[PDB]
RNA sequence: UUGACCCUGUGUUGAUGUUCUAACGUUGACCCCUUAUCGGGGUUGCGGACAGUGCCUGGUGGGUAGUUUGACUGGGGCGG
RNA sequence: AUUAAAAACACAGCACUGUGCAAAAUCGUAAGAUGACGUAUACGGUGUGACGCCUGCCCGGUGCCGGAAGGUUAAUUGAU
RNA sequence: AAUGGGUCAGCGACUUAUAUUCAGUGGCAAGGUUAACCAUCUAGGGGAGCCGUAGGGAAACCGAGUCUUAACUGGGCGUUCAGUCUCUGGAUAUAGACCCGAAACCAGGUGAUCUAGCCAUGGGCAGGUUGAAGGUUGAGUAACAUCAACUGGAGGACCGAACCGACUAAUGUUGAAAAAUUAGCGGAUGACUUGUGGCUAGGGGUGAAAGGCCAAUCAAACCUGGAGAUAGCUGGUUCU
RNA sequence: AUAGUCCCGUAGUUGACGAUGUGUGUUCAGUGAAAUCGAGUAGGGCGGGACACGUGAUAUCCUGUCUGAAUAUGGGGGGA
RNA sequence: UUAGGCAGUAAAAGCCACUUGAGUCUGGGAUUUCCGAAUGGGGAAACCCACUUACAUAAGUAAGUAUCCUGUUGUGAAUACAUAGCAACAGGAGGCGAACCGGGGGAACUGAAACAUCUAAGUACCCCGAGGAAAAGAAAUCAACCGAGAUUCCGAAAGU
């Protein structure tokens, strides 16, 4: 699915909202991404779908950390 | 003249039999709903 | 993102300089490749 | 290459072009999982910061949808 | 289907047009499909409708295609 | 000679809850009354609150006054009259709100045993015609080309059964039949027809295109739910 | 046929081997558990949504997107 | 527990029992075909066909054999290591159920005497996940310079 394996953001629902201020349901989705990531300890890449956030928040974290979490929650990586 | 039901068994249970019902969720479903309503026949 | 240079770049400096590079920069070329690390 | 700004030519940013590879693409090739035209991983080639996608944004948009389209009236419409 | 069998539909033939292959187009949120295990002598859409003789004038409108100079113009930015 | 009623029996339409207001009745009275809750539970506790007891002003605020205005000779409203809580009733509000009735809209399901198209695998097509290309042997040409005879067996070819269809008429129309029968009629080796099994599903499918067909239903299937939609309309509305 | 006194019951009084349930201790083995006082966090920009509150002068909350502190000398709120 | 009992329709029949093995009642054991989550594979539910291991000697019998998740053991690619993969083992789970609960999605009719903001309504419905309840909960809360002291539910304030 749309979710991010680093955050868990997923698709939200909210309205388009028209100048008539007329509500249709759209979508919010997630800006994800694919990405390899390198991790020493493992010596191996691992490919990710992330939202950008979740990239910016292993920037912060650094790979080994948001890895043990994800494991944790049971995301396969 | 042709009239709309021509059986065929084949047909009958592959539509509306108990397997096919409980292949889909919809399907188990309906047998949950006619189990619960109490018929006696649950299946075609 | 700060980085501190493990090596001497043609550009950003040198040897345990600390610089700001673009983050695309250090995720994928100098700290995959061990030329810098993340400035924690 | 060039614009702004910065000081005293200099940096700091912005475009623009070329080149590059390292993100990313690959519905090229080969290897393995593997008895597999799926998939994944590995290798390599070709691309390459493009494409593509998310958020925002202008346009377009009967493709679709919800609706509106007055009253009087010597029937009603037309006219008034 | 059960008041219309036809001059209506289709048709071979014709023409315009899209489409360079991860084709266009269509189904689908997506993956994936059809197109096609095809590749412009192919595929899709549109009209015309065997065959013969032909198929005039108008590009103002509205499409579509092309052109970009200038004008207008969104998010954004944030000068005063 | 407008509607409805064949008849009888049975059933079938102004309700209930909550709140506002008016009236009657009762209690208490410048007071009246408690709510949840507690409770040895229709008692009794419980004063939170509500109404009344003051009005004027947008308001601050003032207050038997106040507001207006710079100020009223003024002027507006008020002053000077019993309320309150039960019970019963009349209205009203919110709820299906007197009962019955749409066409429709939406959501989740069920249907391609009919029919449409497609897919795969099987089958069917009496009998009779016509005589394409091609070939052969004679000609014939420089060689072609060309000619005759024979052969050959083409075709959304011809006639015509099965089969598929449905042009006309009559019957039938409370049918033998919710589409037929009888006499004729078209196609009948094909864009044919048929069996079995698959696939496509409702703003969806499928359509040699008729808005045709998608189970005797289709300008948006059927079922169930929202749902007692809504109905400024029609009907009906029961003793003296 | 219409029952205090016919019957079954009722009031009252008794009954559980065993099996269950409950509540107490007294134990065990876990769990709580996220470790270590909270940063991609608070706050912000854009788009939405929730708060009685329809973006309004609109505080507060949630966050899809883009950002991004301070860190008790600090920070949040008290409806712009 | 005690004079009758062998279910009913439902009579017959053959029987049993009579102070306690007649029977009945309660509890707990045993047995418990096939189908069904259905789980060895398949399947038109109540059927068909297996493998493994034991046994049998004949052509049978019994047991075992699902998937996933979690963990642990082994093994174990592409490249060394390793990992993936593969296997074994253990422990879970799956289905059903009227409502209540939390969460993910989410109408329209209708009302507005038309209608689009708005309403209906976060309702109906679909989905997921519980539990005997759930959820919430121990102030980065209110208040107002006085103070209060988590959450939930009920009465008022107030149709303010």
């Amino acid at each position: 699915s749309r979710v991010c394996q680093v955050t868990g953001k997923r698709p939200v629902t909210g309205n388009n909202r028209s100048h008539a201020r007329n509500a249709t349901k759209r979508r919010f989705l997630p800006n994800l991404q694919t990405h390899r990531f390198w991790v020493e300890s493992e010596k191996r890449f691992v490919k990710l779908r992330l939202s950008a956030k979740g990239m910016r928040i292993i920037d912060k974290k650094g790979i080994d950390t948001v890895l043990a979490d994800m494991r944790a929650r049971g995301e396969n990586v | 003249m042709k009239r709309t039901f021509q059986p065929t068994v084949l047909k009958r249970k592959r539509t509306h039999g108990f397997r096919a019902r409980m292949a889909t969720k919809n399907g188990r479903k309906v047998i949950n709903a006619r189990r619960a309503k109490g018929r006696a026949r649950l299946s075609k | 993102m700060q980085v501190i240079l493990l090596d001497k770049i043609g550009n950003l400096g040198g040897l345990g300089d600390t610089v700001n590079v673009k983050s695309g920069y250090a995720r994928n070329f100098l700290i995959p490749q061990g030329k810098a690390v993340m400035a924690t």
